[PDB]
């Protein structure tokens, strides 16, 4: 789609991280 | 309960 | 959004504000998915067992915002609507099977630090995330109890077991749908509530570290938020439609 899709402006685009993305990555114990 | 927007959008 | 928090600022810029024009009131969430496509729940829009049959001129809608109420002179912008799309295959008769409608915006909206679009997942995204205990998340500016909030609120809920869904509840279920949310055992908890349908179930890849839309807010019984669940438009199986639409109708 969208090249530019999903990506913050002032999150992922600046390499910023909010206070609960991780509790998303940490569920995805690939399985 | 809203601000009132403004009248150029309704 | 039941037991969620305050979201930070420019969180969700892809999230959008179903307007209703008058009298004025937050009708529903949504999503921005291009400059000019806003992604939302068919029945915000059409649900005859309440008399709603919106067309494009009875709704406005607000991108970039973060307070409920105010107006975010600088930073939101206000949209007027060009078409609403409801699938065609809809059911508000008996389940809300495939709850999702397009809108086209009569302009394309400006990008900022607020207003961006999220992607829409692909076969394989949708395959590796749409797994049981993978947590989404939910935004929206829904009552905060079964009063209402400041801000757009947000909140991480886990996808859960079809089975677990389907004996939670007497609707029938679909594999259009999925549902999300904490067990009663598990000392967690969050849905989402009255006034945050049409919003974004969303993921983050950990393989390309891109948020993508999952599902939408579609229908909970309650907000019990013990032992049931909130239930999502599973946007994948319905991408067709959505690209369909978008090919024929956008320019
Ligand atoms: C429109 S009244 C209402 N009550 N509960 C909800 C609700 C709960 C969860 C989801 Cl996923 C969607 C809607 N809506």
């Amino acid at each position: 789609g969208e090249a530019d899709c999903g990506l913050r402006p002032l999150f992922e685009k600046k390499s910023l991280e909010d206070k609960t993305e991780r509790e998303l990555l940490e569920s995805y114990i690939d399985g | 309960d809203f601000e009132e927007i403004p009248e150029e959008y309704l | 959004i039941v037991e969620g928090s305050d979201a930070e600022i420019g969180m969700s810029p892809w999230q959008v504000m179903l307007f209703r024009k008058s009298p004025q009131e937050l009708l529903c969430g949504a999503s921005l998915i291009s400059d000019r496509w806003v992604l939302t729940a068919a029945h915000c829009l059409l649900y005859p067992p309440w008399d709603k049959n919106f067309t494009e001129n009875d709704l406005l809608v607000r991108i970039g915002k973060h307070s409920r109420t105010r107006y975010e002179r600088n930073i939101e912008k206000i949209s007027m609507l060009e078409k609403i799309y409801i699938h065609p295959r809809y059911n508000w008769r008996e389940n809300l099977d495939r709850d999702i409608a397009l809108m086209k915006l009569k302009k394309p909206v400006a990008f900022s630090d607020y207003i961006h679009p999220v992607c829409l997942p692909d076969r394989e995204t949708a395959a590796s995330l749409l797994q049981a205990g993978y947590k989404g998340r939910v935004t929206g500016w829904g009552n905060l109890k079964e009063g209402q909030p400041s801000v757009l609120q947000v909140v991480n809920l886990p996808i859960v077991e079809r089975p677990v869904c389907k004996d939670s509840t007497r609707i029938r279920i679909t594999d259009n749908m999925f549902c999300a949310g904490y067990k009663p055992d598990e000392g967690k908890r969050g849905d989402a509530c009255e006034g945050d349908s049409g919003g974004p179930f969303v993921m983050k890849s950990p393989f390309n570290n891109r948020w993508y839309q999952m599902g939408i807010v579609s229908w909970g019984e309650g907000c019990r938020d013990d032992g049931k669940y909130g239930f999502y438009t599973h946007v994948f199986r319905l991408k067709k439609w959505i690209q369909k639409v978008i090919d024929q109708f956008g320019e």
